[PDB]
């Protein structure tokens, strides 16, 4: 009864074929369930088989090998809104004839989009002072700076449904700069107004 | 609940020979329920010593045992094996007929 | 080897 | 559904509290899971039917009562700090076979005092002229700041109606003085519209920060105002 | 052709405690397992040679599982109280049997999971292993459980799977046990009634497996009717007996001929006076 899980955060562009793990040792476990938890939400199931083989709910595929003691889900076509924790969990009948639910640690999904058409800046906001990276291009990476009375944010995807159109954007602010705020970050040559 | 009685047959692992070592056997099956009691006797006492098998059942769900006891059969012995159930309303001898 | 599938009636 | 009350929930050290999780669903099994960054979901007890109780992996600190085939409580008798966690109820039709159905979790906090806990200030920015005239949108940040502990939810309302489009709140939190553990926290989001209708001053953007600290059933002698459970805002008008 | 069964009973003892729980496993007709809520050691225990090797990983495996049979059954006999309506007062049984036969090559053939309350069959899983047969609204109760559970599913996938390969495992590792044959050695005795009559039992002693077929036939023809004819018996060394027996008018003794038939005979015996 021990389930080893790659922790992530694995980062994929949009339309990677995501591929998760578990490995088990306990020969006596029967089910087998792939859960997905999206950040400060109650875990919800999305695959289960009590039987070796491989099942199918459209985008997604579960494949269990009591041989290898082997679990895997695969996303097909990755999509934003596939950002979450998955967790595998096993049950093992028990004594009393209950059935132990045992989970891994959960693997952290970190789907990122297309940027169409990336019009980098680094914009100041009429008001600590807040400054605003935007419109960066997916596959570049913001760093939280070294300067520690100042405040950097991870990337945030946010997305204008009816305008078919999706940004990112990292804050950073103190109490200045907003020339100096992302140069602990490799920003690309282009962004500053 | 079909309540069904023991049938019973006595007789020994081995045939018989006088002065030789044996085993004098109680076989109780077909009976339900399980809760059973069997006493092999000799001269009409009651043999302390006397082992059976795990409880298990046919096809039927009926319940069998066999009770077993290690003896050595003489020609002034008589023996036999003393049946208890639910089903009776006196317990059930059966003596061991050597020359069956 | 018994079975691990013992579900309750 | 499966429901857990409450959803957030503060105690200094000591106090007997106890979490109710409900369901009519006609389940027999039902356990309490503790969720803990790194170590996982760990089982603390479970019930596989009415009256029936036993310890989980980890159950020390922690009893349990299944009365009621619809209930399962956890009851912490004297708190801890350590027991500070993201907590579940999980259910099944049977002996835990199969699928085991969630909770929405109940997060707690467990202080050493309550000196600790700060309601948030907030703090909305307004967009950038250079951002309009650019790109021909206009992108809004609200800003949470120096709250304890993070039990808070963020959310944006245009004209007096609530909308989730052009919307990013920063996944975690953000401390302050990393370097304590008595630290407090930050937290950033964005709204983000059309030009024009941003410059619409008949327009009206507000960001409101729902906060989840203490009751009027907890003791309070500082100086300053008791952090009850409440809502901090801060608002905006569309400049043409 | 060989087989592996798992034979359960419980037995409530209202007033006096938890129920009585025993199970014991067979292959063919060779006991090589059992356990006994009453015993000591609490623990699956061997009744064969040839099982003792299995490591601690073994015997643990079979005392969880066997175990969870023991809970189940308990927590089946208070709700099968339930389904009849029946008092607290009363004692109870509850009987398990699963297994899967072989046949020569030791490939799968047959298999069946079946439960009987009191003693009258309740639920069980029909040949195909897809379907179960209800034999009561009570069991109906329980039909719907697992259909839902999907319990037929993975029972046969045990069955036809997990099942096989360790009663492979189980033939293999006893070989010099479990596929011996030992042939009827046959008999024949005459006793008196009252001057008139006599009775011709034919005997058959110290066969393995346990499967044997005594008929009896007079001028050729079979006597079905009138005749004596008793269970295999266990001789209680791994061997078992039986007899058949006929009252044959005096002076005709010799017309009748007893048919021995069993797979550890190169040819069908026949026996006459």
């Amino acid at each position: 009864k021990e389930v080893e899980q790659d922790p992530g955060p694995l980062s994929v562009p949009e339309g990677a074929i995501v591929s998760l793990n578990c490995t088990y040792s306990n020969s006596a476990f029967q089910y087998f369930m792939w859960y997905r938890q999206y950040s400060r939400k109650g875990p919800e199931l999305l695959m289960y088989t009590y039987s070796s083989g491989n099942k199918e709910d459209g985008r997604f595929t579960a494949q269990v090998d009591k041989s290898s003691k082997y679990i895997s889900l695969f996303i097909r076509d990755s999509q934003p809104s596939d950002s979450a924790t998955y967790l595998c969990a096993m049950s093992g009948l028990k004594e009393d004839s209950s059935y132990k639910l045992i989970f891994g640690s959960g693997t952290r999904l970190l789907v990122r989009p297309d940027i169409q058409n990336p019009d980098p800046a680094v914009y100041q906001l009429r008001d600590k002072s807040v400054c605003l990276f935007t419109d960066f291009d997916s596959q570049t990476n913001v760093s939280q700076s070294k300067d520690s009375d100042v405040y950097i944010t991870d990337k945030c995807v946010l997305d204008m449904r009816s305008m078919d159109f999706k940004s990112n954007s990292a804050v950073a602010w103190s109490n200045f700069a907003c020339a100096n705020a992302f140069n602990n970050s490799i920003i690309p040559e282009d962004t500053f107004f | 609940m079909i309540q069904r009685t023991p049938k019973i047959q006595v007789y020994s692992r081995h045939p018989a020979e006088n002065g030789k070592s044996n085993f004098l056997n109680c076989y109780v099956s077909g009976f339900h329920p399980s809760d059973i009691e069997v006493d092999l006797l000799k001269n009409g006492e009651r043999i302390e010593k006397v082992e059976h098998s795990d409880l298990s059942f046919s096809k039927d769900w009926s319940f069998y045992l066999l009770y077993y006891t290690e003896f050595t059969p003489t020609e002034k012995d008589e023996y036999a094996c003393r049946v208890n159930h639910v089903t009776l309303s006196q317990p059930k001898i059966v003596k061991w007929d050597r020359d069956m | 080897h018994m079975t691990e599938v013992v579900r309750h009636c | 559904q499966v429901t857990q009350n409450p959803r957030y929930l503060i105690t200094v050290t000591g106090k007997k509290l106890t979490v109710t999780c409900s369901q009519n669903m006609n389940h027999e099994y039902m356990s309490w899971y503790r969720q803990d960054p790194g170590l996982g979901l760990r089982q603390i007890y479970y019930s596989m039917n009415v009256e029936v109780t036993d310890k989980g992996d980890v159950p020390e600190g922690y009893k349990v009562s299944r009365k009621e085939k619809r209930n399962f409580p956890l009851i912490l008798e004297s708190p801890s700090p350590n027991q500070t966690s993201l907590y579940f109820c999980a259910s099944s039709i049977q002996q835990g076979a199969d699928t085991q159905y969630f909770g929405p979790g109940t997060r707690l906090t467990v202080l050493e005092d309550l000196k600790n806990v700060f309601p948030p200030e907030v703090a909305v920015f307004e967009p950038s002229e250079a951002e309009i005239s650019h790109t021909q949108k206009a992108t809004l940040v609200c800003l949470a700041t120096g709250f304890y502990p993070d039990h808070v939810e963020l959310s944006w309302w245009v004209n007096g109606k609530e909308v989730h489009s052009g919307v990013c709140t920063d996944p975690q939190p953000l401390k302050e003085q990393p370097a304590l553990n008595d630290s407090r926290y930050a937290l950033s989001s964005r709204l983000r519209v059309s030009a024009t209708f941003w410059q619409n001053p008949r327009n009206h953007f507000r960001c409101q920060v729902q906060f989840y600290g203490l009751s009027e059933n907890d003791e309070w002698t500082q100086d300053r105002a008791k952090p009850v459970t409440q809502i901090v805002s801060a608002e905006a008008w569309g400049r043409a | 052709s060989h087989s592996m069964r798992y034979f359960f009973t419980s037995v409530s003892r209202p007033g006096r405690g938890e129920p009585r729980f025993i199970a014991v496993g067979y292959v063919d007709d060779t006991q090589f397992v059992r356990f006994d809520s009453d015993a000591a050691s609490q623990r699956m225990e061997p009744r064969a040679p040839w099982i003792e090797q299995e490591g601690p990983e073994y015997w643990d495996g079979e005392t969880r599982k066997v175990k969870a049979h023991s809970q189940t059954h308990r927590v089946d006999l208070g709700t099968l109280r339930g389904y009849y309506n029946q008092s607290e007062a009363g004692s109870h049984t509850v009987q398990r049997m699963y297994g899967c036969d072989v046949g020569s090559d030791w490939r799968f053939l047959r298999g069946y999971h079946q439960y009987a309350y009191d003693g009258k069959d309740y639920i069980a899983l029909k040949e195909d292993l897809r379907s179960w047969t209800a034999a009561d609204m009570a069991a109906q109760t329980t039909k719907h459980k697992w259909e839902a559970a999907h319990v037929a599913e993975q029972l046969r996938a045990y069955l036809e799977g997990t099942c096989v390969e360790w009663l492979r495992r189980y033939l293999e590792n006893g070989k010099e046990t479990l596929q011996r044959t030992d042939a009827p050695k046959t008999h024949m005795t005459h006793h008196a009634v009252s001057d008139h009559e006599a009775t011709l039992r034919c005997w058959a002693l110290s066969f393995y497996p346990a499967e044997i077929t005594l008929t009896w036939q007079r001028d050729g023809e079979d006597q079905t009717q009138d005749t004596e004819l008793v269970e295999t018996r266990p001789a209680g060394d791994g061997t078992f007996q039986k007899w058949a027996a006929v009252v044959v008018p005096s002076g005709q003794e010799q017309r009748y001929t007893c048919h021995v038939q069993h797979e550890g005979l190169p040819k069908p015996l026949t026996l006459r006076w």
